[PDB]
Protein backbone atom coordinates (compact mmCIF):
# COMPACT_ATOMS: atom_id res chain seq x y z
CA UNK A 1 0.00 0.00 0.00
CA UNK A 2 1.21 3.71 -1.08
CA UNK A 3 2.76 5.03 2.35
CA UNK A 4 1.29 8.14 4.20
CA UNK A 5 2.74 11.50 4.71
CA UNK A 6 2.80 13.93 8.30
CA UNK A 7 0.63 16.83 7.50
CA UNK A 8 2.76 19.34 10.17
CA UNK A 9 6.25 18.26 12.80
CA UNK A 10 3.19 17.40 15.35
CA UNK A 11 3.12 13.93 14.51
CA UNK A 12 5.78 11.08 15.48
CA UNK A 13 5.44 7.80 13.13
CA UNK A 14 5.90 4.78 14.93
CA UNK A 15 6.73 1.22 13.61
CA UNK A 16 9.77 1.66 4.82
CA UNK A 17 7.98 -1.12 3.20
CA UNK A 18 3.75 -1.14 3.54
CA UNK A 19 2.01 -4.37 2.04
CA UNK A 20 -1.16 -5.84 2.71
CA UNK A 21 -2.89 -6.33 6.70
CA UNK A 22 -0.19 -3.97 7.88
CA UNK A 23 -0.62 -0.60 9.14
CA UNK A 24 0.96 2.29 11.40
CA UNK A 25 0.35 4.17 14.89
CA UNK A 26 -0.16 7.17 15.56
CA UNK A 27 0.60 9.05 18.88
CA UNK A 28 1.64 12.85 19.04
CA UNK A 29 4.78 14.80 20.51
CA UNK A 30 4.59 14.82 24.36
CA UNK A 31 1.51 17.27 24.97
CA UNK A 32 -0.57 17.72 22.44
CA UNK A 33 -3.84 16.83 21.10
CA UNK A 34 -4.58 14.36 17.74
CA UNK A 35 -8.11 14.91 16.00
CA UNK A 36 -9.36 13.23 12.71
CA UNK A 37 -11.82 15.97 11.67
CA UNK A 38 -13.96 17.13 14.97
CA UNK A 39 -13.95 13.99 17.10
CA UNK A 40 -11.15 13.66 20.12
CA UNK A 41 -8.68 10.73 19.76
CA UNK A 42 -5.89 9.46 21.69
CA UNK A 43 -5.22 6.07 19.41
CA UNK A 44 -5.00 6.47 15.71
CA UNK A 45 -4.80 3.37 13.70
CA UNK A 46 -4.91 3.35 9.96
CA UNK A 47 -5.43 0.20 8.30
CA UNK A 48 -5.01 -0.41 4.35
CA UNK A 49 -7.59 -1.97 1.75
CA UNK A 50 -7.49 -4.21 -1.20
CA UNK A 51 -7.36 -1.65 -4.35
CA UNK A 52 -4.24 -0.05 -2.15
CA UNK A 53 -5.87 3.04 -0.59
CA UNK A 54 -5.78 4.04 2.96
CA UNK A 55 -9.76 4.59 4.08
CA UNK A 56 -9.47 7.00 7.15
CA UNK A 57 -8.32 10.71 6.97
CA UNK A 58 -4.54 11.08 8.39
CA UNK A 59 -5.58 13.50 11.26
CA UNK A 60 -4.53 16.70 12.33
CA UNK A 61 -2.21 16.89 15.76
CA UNK A 62 -3.24 20.38 17.30
CA UNK A 63 -2.61 22.06 20.69
CA UNK A 64 -3.76 21.36 23.84
CA UNK A 65 -6.41 23.82 25.36
CA UNK A 66 -6.48 23.98 28.95
CA UNK A 67 -9.80 25.28 29.02
CA UNK A 68 -10.98 28.10 30.96
CA UNK A 69 -9.56 28.83 34.59
CA UNK A 70 -12.54 27.18 36.84
CA UNK A 71 -13.77 30.30 38.48
CA UNK A 72 -12.06 31.34 41.63
CA UNK A 73 -14.54 32.61 44.47
CA UNK A 74 -13.52 36.02 45.39
CA UNK A 75 -10.37 37.31 43.49
CA UNK A 76 -9.63 37.24 39.46
CA UNK A 77 -6.53 36.32 37.93
CA UNK A 78 -3.41 38.04 35.28
CA UNK A 79 -1.95 35.44 32.43
CA UNK A 80 1.91 35.70 32.90
CA UNK A 81 1.95 34.39 29.67
CA UNK A 82 -0.04 35.98 26.37
CA UNK A 83 -3.34 37.79 27.26
CA UNK A 84 -5.91 35.38 26.35
CA UNK A 85 -3.95 31.98 25.25
CA UNK A 86 -4.90 28.85 26.94
CA UNK A 87 -2.30 26.73 25.02
CA UNK A 88 1.04 24.26 26.27
CA UNK A 89 2.96 25.94 28.53
CA UNK A 90 0.90 28.78 29.42
CA UNK A 91 0.77 30.17 32.95
CA UNK A 92 -1.59 32.23 35.13
CA UNK A 93 -1.42 33.19 38.60
CA UNK A 94 -5.00 33.57 40.81
CA UNK A 95 -5.01 36.84 43.12
CA UNK A 96 -7.25 37.58 45.94
CA UNK A 97 -9.29 40.65 46.79
CA UNK A 98 -6.30 43.06 48.49
CA UNK A 99 -6.62 44.23 50.53
CA UNK A 100 -10.16 42.90 51.64
CA UNK A 101 -9.24 38.96 51.18
CA UNK A 102 -6.36 37.09 51.45
CA UNK A 103 -5.07 33.74 50.05
CA UNK A 104 -4.82 30.20 52.33
CA UNK A 105 -1.12 28.84 52.43
CA UNK A 106 6.53 30.88 48.38
CA UNK A 107 4.72 30.98 44.99
CA UNK A 108 1.88 28.37 44.86
CA UNK A 109 -0.76 30.02 43.31
CA UNK A 110 1.00 29.36 40.07
CA UNK A 111 -0.81 27.06 37.74
CA UNK A 112 0.16 26.39 34.23
CA UNK A 113 -1.44 23.98 31.50
CA UNK A 114 -0.13 20.53 31.36
CA UNK A 115 0.17 18.02 28.97
CA UNK A 116 -3.09 16.01 30.32
CA UNK A 117 -5.28 19.47 29.30
CA UNK A 118 -6.24 20.53 33.08
CA UNK A 119 -4.60 23.22 34.83
CA UNK A 120 -2.09 21.97 37.21
CA UNK A 121 -0.23 23.67 40.25
CA UNK A 122 3.41 22.98 40.92
CA UNK A 123 2.06 21.62 44.50
CA UNK A 124 -1.38 21.84 44.64
CA UNK A 125 -2.47 20.05 41.85
CA UNK A 126 -5.60 21.29 39.83
CA UNK A 127 -7.55 22.52 43.10
CA UNK A 128 -7.69 26.02 42.91
CA UNK A 129 -6.58 28.25 45.58
CA UNK A 130 -8.63 29.23 48.44
CA UNK A 131 -9.10 33.16 49.38
CA UNK A 132 -10.00 33.96 53.50
CA UNK A 133 -11.60 37.14 54.64
CA UNK A 134 -9.16 39.51 56.19
CA UNK A 135 -9.98 40.30 59.55
CA UNK A 136 -9.53 43.64 61.61
CA UNK A 137 -7.43 46.68 60.35
CA UNK A 138 -10.34 48.99 58.95
CA UNK A 139 -9.86 50.92 55.63
CA UNK A 140 -9.71 54.20 58.24
CA UNK A 141 -10.31 52.32 61.93
CA UNK A 142 -8.46 55.88 63.69
CA UNK B 1 -24.31 55.51 72.63
CA UNK B 2 -24.08 58.45 75.09
CA UNK B 3 -21.48 61.24 74.18
CA UNK B 4 -20.86 59.76 71.53
CA UNK B 5 -19.28 61.44 68.04
CA UNK B 6 -21.16 60.39 65.05
CA UNK B 7 -19.40 57.60 63.02
CA UNK B 8 -17.57 57.86 59.28
CA UNK B 9 -17.70 55.52 57.18
CA UNK B 10 -14.58 52.89 57.19
CA UNK B 11 -13.83 53.34 60.89
CA UNK B 12 -16.40 50.52 62.15
CA UNK B 13 -16.72 47.79 59.17
CA UNK B 14 -17.89 44.72 60.91
CA UNK B 15 -21.12 46.24 63.52
CA UNK B 16 -23.81 44.81 63.04
CA UNK B 17 -27.50 45.74 63.66
CA UNK B 18 -30.20 43.10 65.60
CA UNK B 19 -33.93 43.69 65.67
CA UNK B 20 -34.29 40.08 67.00
CA UNK B 21 -36.21 41.26 69.63
CA UNK B 22 -35.25 44.42 70.78
CA UNK B 23 -32.73 47.35 68.84
CA UNK B 24 -28.91 46.16 69.09
CA UNK B 25 -25.67 45.54 67.97
CA UNK B 26 -23.04 42.78 67.03
CA UNK B 27 -19.68 42.54 65.36
CA UNK B 28 -18.24 40.68 62.02
CA UNK B 29 -15.34 38.01 61.79
CA UNK B 30 -14.54 36.05 58.68
CA UNK B 31 -17.25 36.86 56.38
CA UNK B 32 -20.53 34.36 57.12
CA UNK B 33 -20.10 34.59 61.06
CA UNK B 34 -21.70 37.28 63.44
CA UNK B 35 -20.66 37.60 66.85
CA UNK B 36 -23.29 39.10 69.34
CA UNK B 37 -24.49 38.77 72.78
CA UNK B 38 -26.56 35.76 74.03
CA UNK B 39 -29.09 38.16 75.51
CA UNK B 40 -29.85 40.42 71.89
CA UNK B 41 -31.75 36.44 71.29
CA UNK B 42 -32.54 35.45 74.68
CA UNK B 43 -33.81 38.77 76.86
CA UNK B 44 -34.58 37.74 80.74
CA UNK B 45 -38.09 39.14 80.05
CA UNK B 46 -44.84 35.79 70.91
CA UNK B 47 -42.23 33.89 68.92
CA UNK B 48 -39.38 36.31 67.67
CA UNK B 49 -37.44 36.71 64.32
CA UNK B 50 -33.88 37.16 63.51
CA UNK B 51 -33.03 40.36 61.67
CA UNK B 52 -29.13 41.03 60.88
CA UNK B 53 -28.32 44.50 58.84
CA UNK B 54 -25.08 45.12 57.48
CA UNK B 55 -22.59 47.27 55.64
CA UNK B 56 -24.29 50.82 55.85
CA UNK B 57 -23.48 53.15 58.80
CA UNK B 58 -26.66 55.19 58.50
CA UNK B 59 -29.83 53.50 59.45
CA UNK B 60 -32.04 53.92 56.83
CA UNK B 61 -29.53 52.56 54.01
CA UNK B 62 -28.98 49.70 56.42
CA UNK B 63 -32.78 49.19 56.26
CA UNK B 64 -32.64 49.86 52.26
CA UNK B 65 -29.86 47.14 52.20
CA UNK B 66 -31.67 43.95 53.17
CA UNK B 67 -32.04 41.51 56.31
CA UNK B 68 -29.26 38.58 55.82
CA UNK B 69 -31.27 35.53 56.92
CA UNK B 70 -30.08 33.15 59.56
CA UNK B 71 -28.27 29.49 59.20
CA UNK B 72 -27.22 28.53 62.23
CA UNK B 73 -27.28 30.24 65.74
CA UNK B 74 -25.57 28.93 69.18
CA UNK B 75 -25.77 30.44 72.28
CA UNK B 76 -22.86 29.25 74.88
CA UNK B 77 -24.52 26.61 77.12
CA UNK B 78 -22.89 29.06 80.77
CA UNK B 79 -25.85 31.27 79.91
CA UNK B 80 -29.27 31.21 81.68
CA UNK B 81 -31.79 33.55 81.16
CA UNK B 82 -34.00 32.19 84.10
CA UNK B 83 -31.35 33.87 86.64
CA UNK B 84 -32.45 37.53 86.26
CA UNK B 85 -29.63 38.73 87.80
CA UNK B 86 -26.79 36.85 85.96
CA UNK B 87 -25.05 37.49 82.71
CA UNK B 88 -21.96 34.79 82.54
CA UNK B 89 -21.50 33.66 79.28
CA UNK B 90 -23.54 36.39 77.85
CA UNK B 91 -21.74 35.33 74.30
CA UNK B 92 -23.26 34.14 70.92
CA UNK B 93 -22.53 33.47 67.37
CA UNK B 94 -24.21 34.00 64.44
CA UNK B 95 -23.79 32.37 60.93
CA UNK B 96 -25.24 34.04 57.87
CA UNK B 97 -27.20 31.92 55.40
CA UNK B 98 -25.34 33.20 52.54
CA UNK B 99 -22.11 35.05 52.66
CA UNK B 100 -20.90 38.22 52.28
CA UNK B 101 -18.19 39.80 49.75
CA UNK B 102 -15.95 41.94 51.60
CA UNK B 103 -15.23 45.70 50.91
CA UNK B 104 -14.14 48.51 52.84
CA UNK B 105 -17.21 49.61 54.49
CA UNK B 106 -17.91 45.30 55.04
CA UNK B 107 -14.67 44.47 56.73
CA UNK B 108 -14.27 41.83 59.66
CA UNK B 109 -12.67 41.96 63.29
CA UNK B 110 -10.39 40.17 64.64
CA UNK B 111 -10.03 38.56 68.01
CA UNK B 112 -7.46 38.93 71.02
CA UNK B 113 -4.75 36.27 71.99
CA UNK B 114 -2.56 37.70 74.90
CA UNK B 115 -4.50 38.63 78.33
CA UNK B 116 -2.78 41.61 77.93
CA UNK B 117 -5.18 43.68 75.82
CA UNK B 118 -6.82 43.43 79.43
CA UNK B 119 -4.91 45.31 81.17
CA UNK B 120 -5.73 49.20 82.90
CA UNK B 121 -5.07 52.10 81.03
CA UNK B 122 -5.84 51.25 77.23
CA UNK B 123 -8.62 52.91 74.95
CA UNK B 124 -10.97 50.41 72.86
CA UNK B 125 -14.14 51.86 71.21
CA UNK B 126 -17.54 50.76 71.12
CA UNK B 127 -20.53 51.07 68.54
CA UNK B 128 -24.15 51.06 68.31
CA UNK B 129 -27.01 52.44 66.92
CA UNK B 130 -28.95 52.93 69.57
CA UNK B 131 -30.39 55.57 72.33
CA UNK B 132 -28.32 58.78 72.79
CA UNK B 133 -28.48 61.03 75.66
CA UNK B 134 -32.22 62.38 75.19
CA UNK B 135 -33.42 60.80 71.71
CA UNK B 136 -32.73 57.82 69.60
CA UNK B 137 -30.66 57.72 66.78
CA UNK B 138 -30.08 57.10 62.79
CA UNK B 139 -26.40 57.15 62.47
CA UNK B 140 -23.53 54.85 64.05
CA UNK B 141 -21.73 56.43 67.34
CA UNK B 142 -18.32 55.50 68.41
CA UNK B 143 -16.94 56.30 72.71
CA UNK B 144 -13.29 56.25 73.54
CA UNK B 145 -13.79 53.78 77.14
CA UNK B 146 -10.85 53.34 78.99
CA UNK B 147 -10.82 49.71 80.52
CA UNK B 148 -11.14 49.76 84.55
CA UNK B 149 -9.10 48.46 87.61
CA UNK B 150 -11.88 45.45 88.67
CA UNK B 151 -11.56 45.02 92.18
CA UNK B 152 -12.90 48.69 92.34
CA UNK B 153 -15.83 47.41 90.01
CA UNK B 154 -16.95 45.17 92.83
CA UNK B 155 -16.50 48.19 95.04
CA UNK B 156 -18.74 50.05 92.92
CA UNK B 157 -21.55 47.31 92.68
CA UNK B 158 -21.37 46.61 96.34
CA UNK B 159 -21.34 50.72 96.91
CA UNK B 160 -25.22 50.10 94.78
CA UNK B 161 -25.82 47.74 97.14
CA UNK B 162 -26.07 44.61 94.40
CA UNK B 163 -25.82 40.82 94.74
CA UNK B 164 -25.40 40.72 90.91
CA UNK B 165 -22.50 38.93 89.39
CA UNK B 166 -19.01 39.87 88.33
CA UNK B 167 -17.67 36.56 86.97
CA UNK B 168 -13.87 36.93 85.91
CA UNK B 169 -15.00 36.10 82.22
CA UNK B 170 -16.05 39.93 82.33
CA UNK B 171 -13.82 42.63 82.57
CA UNK B 172 -15.37 46.23 83.20
CA UNK B 173 -15.17 49.67 81.04
CA UNK B 174 -15.31 53.46 82.30
CA UNK B 175 -15.33 55.19 85.17
CA UNK B 176 -18.53 57.13 87.17
CA UNK B 177 -16.55 60.55 86.21
CA UNK B 178 -16.70 59.42 82.44
CA UNK B 179 -19.52 61.49 80.90
CA UNK B 180 -19.50 58.78 77.55
CA UNK B 181 -20.36 54.93 78.45
CA UNK B 182 -22.31 52.89 76.49
CA UNK B 183 -26.35 52.57 76.60
CA UNK B 184 -29.36 50.26 75.81
CA UNK B 185 -29.18 49.18 72.16
CA UNK B 186 -25.54 48.61 72.00
CA UNK B 187 -26.20 45.59 73.97
CA UNK B 188 -23.82 43.32 71.30
CA UNK B 189 -21.64 45.20 70.16
CA UNK B 190 -17.66 44.91 70.43
CA UNK B 191 -14.99 46.99 72.80
CA UNK B 192 -12.80 47.00 70.02
CA UNK B 193 -8.84 47.77 70.65
CA UNK B 194 -5.81 48.15 68.42
CA UNK B 195 -2.71 46.25 68.85
CA UNK B 196 -2.66 47.96 64.03
CA UNK B 197 -5.16 45.39 64.42
CA UNK B 198 -8.04 45.91 65.43
CA UNK B 199 -9.55 43.00 68.02
CA UNK B 200 -12.86 42.28 69.58
CA UNK B 201 -11.55 41.95 73.65
CA UNK B 202 -15.29 42.10 74.56
CA UNK B 203 -18.74 41.82 74.32
CA UNK B 204 -21.25 44.63 75.66
CA UNK B 205 -22.75 41.87 78.37
CA UNK B 206 -24.75 44.54 80.73
CA UNK B 207 -24.40 46.89 83.77
CA UNK B 208 -26.24 49.80 85.63
CA UNK B 209 -27.81 53.02 83.81
CA UNK B 210 -26.29 54.40 80.88
CA UNK B 211 -24.22 57.28 81.58
CA UNK B 212 -21.43 58.22 84.20
CA UNK B 213 -20.47 54.85 85.80
CA UNK B 214 -18.81 51.63 84.77
CA UNK B 215 -19.90 49.17 82.06
CA UNK B 216 -19.72 45.13 81.88
CA UNK B 217 -18.53 43.60 78.89
CA UNK B 218 -18.36 40.39 78.74
CA UNK B 219 -14.37 39.35 77.90
CA UNK B 220 -14.21 37.33 74.83
CA UNK B 221 -10.82 35.84 75.51
CA UNK B 222 -11.66 33.04 77.60
CA UNK B 223 -13.93 31.83 74.46
CA UNK B 224 -12.25 32.10 72.04
CA UNK B 225 -11.57 28.51 71.80
CA UNK B 226 -15.63 28.37 71.70
CA UNK B 227 -15.39 30.73 68.60
CA UNK B 228 -12.56 29.08 66.73
CA UNK B 229 -14.51 25.85 66.96
CA UNK B 230 -17.90 26.70 66.14
CA UNK B 231 -16.88 28.61 63.11
CA UNK B 232 -16.36 24.93 62.05
CA UNK B 233 -18.07 25.72 58.36
CA UNK C 1 -50.37 69.27 34.02
CA UNK C 2 -53.71 69.66 35.09
CA UNK C 3 -53.62 66.00 36.57
CA UNK C 4 -49.86 66.50 37.86
CA UNK C 5 -51.48 69.38 40.08
CA UNK C 6 -53.92 65.70 41.29
CA UNK C 7 -51.17 63.24 40.99
CA UNK C 8 -48.13 65.67 42.25
CA UNK C 9 -49.79 66.11 45.51
CA UNK C 10 -51.21 62.68 45.89
CA UNK C 11 -47.92 61.00 45.47
CA UNK C 12 -46.66 63.74 47.88
CA UNK C 13 -48.91 62.95 50.59
CA UNK C 14 -48.46 59.66 50.23
CA UNK C 15 -44.93 60.04 50.81
CA UNK C 16 -46.01 62.37 53.81
CA UNK C 17 -48.05 59.10 54.92
CA UNK C 18 -44.89 57.26 54.99
CA UNK C 19 -42.23 58.93 56.72
CA UNK C 20 -45.26 59.11 58.95
CA UNK C 21 -45.05 55.07 59.62
CA UNK C 22 -41.01 54.59 59.92
CA UNK C 23 -40.80 57.20 62.57
CA UNK C 24 -43.62 56.10 64.12
CA UNK C 25 -41.55 52.88 64.24
CA UNK C 26 -38.20 54.84 65.06
CA UNK C 27 -39.64 55.35 68.79
CA UNK C 28 -41.96 52.29 69.44
CA UNK C 29 -38.94 50.29 68.00
CA UNK C 30 -37.37 52.75 70.94
CA UNK C 31 -39.92 51.93 73.68
CA UNK C 32 -39.15 48.42 73.18
CA UNK C 33 -35.30 48.91 72.80
CA UNK C 34 -35.60 50.13 76.30
CA UNK C 35 -37.91 47.25 77.83
CA UNK C 36 -35.74 44.89 76.60
CA UNK C 37 -32.32 46.54 78.78
CA UNK C 38 -29.53 45.27 80.81
CA UNK C 39 -29.49 48.78 82.35
CA UNK C 40 -32.46 49.59 82.88
CA UNK C 41 -33.94 46.86 85.86
CA UNK C 42 -37.57 48.11 86.47
CA UNK C 43 -37.13 52.41 86.57
CA UNK C 44 -38.35 52.52 83.19
CA UNK C 45 -39.13 48.80 82.51
CA UNK C 46 -42.98 49.77 84.32
CA UNK C 47 -42.77 53.12 82.17
CA UNK C 48 -42.39 51.12 79.05
CA UNK C 49 -44.58 48.10 80.09
CA UNK C 50 -47.87 50.79 79.50
CA UNK C 51 -45.72 53.25 77.21
CA UNK C 52 -44.60 51.26 74.23
CA UNK C 53 -48.45 49.06 74.97
CA UNK C 54 -49.54 52.53 73.63
CA UNK C 55 -48.75 51.33 70.12
CA UNK C 56 -51.73 49.31 68.57
CA UNK C 57 -52.22 47.90 65.47
CA UNK C 58 -55.68 49.55 64.45
CA UNK C 59 -53.59 51.98 64.24
CA UNK C 60 -50.94 51.63 62.12
CA UNK C 61 -53.52 49.60 60.04
CA UNK C 62 -55.39 52.23 59.47
CA UNK C 63 -52.22 54.02 58.73
CA UNK C 64 -52.37 52.16 55.41
CA UNK C 65 -55.95 52.33 54.48
CA UNK C 66 -54.51 55.70 53.68
CA UNK C 67 -50.78 55.14 51.93
CA UNK C 68 -52.51 52.77 49.28
CA UNK C 69 -55.90 55.08 49.05
CA UNK C 70 -53.84 57.81 48.76
CA UNK C 71 -51.40 56.15 45.83
CA UNK C 72 -54.52 54.34 44.52
CA UNK C 73 -55.95 57.66 43.63
CA UNK C 74 -53.14 59.14 42.08
CA UNK C 75 -52.89 55.82 39.48
CA UNK C 76 -56.77 57.04 38.94
CA UNK C 77 -56.33 60.23 38.31
CA UNK C 78 -53.00 60.47 35.77
CA UNK C 79 -54.57 57.55 33.79
CA UNK C 80 -54.70 60.35 30.85
CA UNK C 81 -51.19 60.14 30.48
CA UNK C 82 -50.67 58.75 27.12
CA UNK C 83 -47.24 59.48 25.87
CA UNK C 84 -43.94 57.89 26.88
CA UNK C 85 -42.65 59.88 30.38
CA UNK C 86 -46.07 59.52 32.05
CA UNK C 87 -46.84 55.97 30.65
CA UNK C 88 -44.09 55.11 32.36
CA UNK C 89 -44.48 56.32 35.64
CA UNK C 90 -47.94 55.52 35.33
CA UNK C 91 -46.87 51.75 35.77
CA UNK C 92 -44.57 52.49 38.82
CA UNK C 93 -47.57 54.09 40.31
CA UNK C 94 -49.34 50.72 40.13
CA UNK C 95 -46.93 48.23 41.38
CA UNK C 96 -46.83 50.07 44.10
CA UNK C 97 -50.45 49.40 44.41
CA UNK C 98 -49.41 45.92 43.63
CA UNK C 99 -46.40 46.72 46.31
CA UNK C 100 -48.91 48.12 48.95
CA UNK C 101 -51.44 45.51 49.05
CA UNK C 102 -48.96 43.10 49.49
CA UNK C 103 -47.48 45.10 52.50
CA UNK C 104 -51.36 45.05 54.00
CA UNK C 105 -51.35 41.65 53.37
CA UNK C 106 -48.26 40.70 55.59
CA UNK C 107 -49.59 43.16 58.66
CA UNK C 108 -52.63 40.60 58.50
CA UNK C 109 -51.08 37.01 59.16
CA UNK C 110 -48.43 38.90 61.95
CA UNK C 111 -49.75 38.30 66.01
CA UNK C 112 -47.41 40.61 66.92
CA UNK C 113 -47.13 44.35 66.76
CA UNK C 114 -43.32 44.29 66.25
CA UNK C 115 -42.98 41.86 64.17
CA UNK C 116 -45.35 42.93 61.56
CA UNK C 117 -43.48 46.70 62.29
CA UNK C 118 -40.66 44.95 59.96
CA UNK C 119 -41.85 42.73 57.15
CA UNK C 120 -42.58 45.99 55.91
CA UNK C 121 -39.84 47.85 57.33
CA UNK C 122 -37.56 47.12 54.07
CA UNK C 123 -40.30 48.20 51.93
CA UNK C 124 -41.99 51.39 52.56
CA UNK C 125 -38.30 52.58 52.96
CA UNK C 126 -37.72 51.68 49.51
CA UNK C 127 -41.28 52.29 47.98
CA UNK C 128 -41.14 55.79 49.29
CA UNK C 129 -37.44 56.03 47.48
CA UNK C 130 -38.73 54.77 44.46
CA UNK C 131 -41.33 58.22 44.83
CA UNK C 132 -39.03 60.05 44.36
CA UNK C 133 -38.23 59.60 40.67
CA UNK C 134 -41.99 60.78 39.99
CA UNK C 135 -40.49 64.24 41.01
CA UNK C 136 -37.67 65.02 38.45
CA UNK C 137 -40.16 64.68 35.39
CA UNK C 138 -43.22 66.32 36.99
C1 LIG D 1 1.89 38.91 74.27
O1 LIG D 1 2.54 38.81 75.54
C2 LIG D 1 3.84 38.23 75.42
C3 LIG D 1 4.43 37.99 76.80
O2 LIG D 1 4.52 39.23 77.51
C4 LIG D 1 4.74 39.16 74.60
O3 LIG D 1 6.02 38.55 74.43
C5 LIG D 1 4.12 39.45 73.24
O4 LIG D 1 4.86 40.49 72.60
C6 LIG D 1 2.67 39.88 73.38
N1 LIG D 1 2.04 39.96 72.08
C7 LIG D 1 1.30 41.00 71.72
C8 LIG D 1 -0.12 40.70 71.34
O5 LIG D 1 1.74 42.14 71.72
Amino acid sequence: CPQPKTLDEFTIIQNPQYQFRDYFIATCKQGYQLIEGNQVLHSFTAVCQDDGTWHRAMPRCKIKDCGQPRNLPNGDFRYTTTMGVNTYKARIQYYCHEPYYKMQTSEQGVYTCTAQGIWKNEQKGEKIPRCLPVCGKPVNPV
Amino acid sequence: IIGGQKAKMGNFPWQVFTNIHGRGGGALLGDRWILTAAHTLYPKESNASLDVFLGHTNVEELMKLGNHPIRRVSVHPDYRQDESYNFEGDIALLELENSVTLGPNLLPICLPDNDTFYDLGLMGYVSGFGVMEEKIAHDLRFVRLPVANPQACENWLRGKNRMDVFSQNMFCAGHPSLKQDACQGDSGGVFAVRDDRWVATGIVSWGIGCSRGYGFYTKVLNYVDWIKKEMEE
Amino acid sequence: QSYLEGVKYNVDSAIQTITKIYNTYTLFSTKLTQMYSTRLDNFAKAKAKEEAAKFTKEDLEKNFKTLLNYIQVSVKTAANFVYINDTHAKRKLENIEAEIKTLIAKIKEQSNLYEAYKAIVTSILLMRDSLKEVQGII
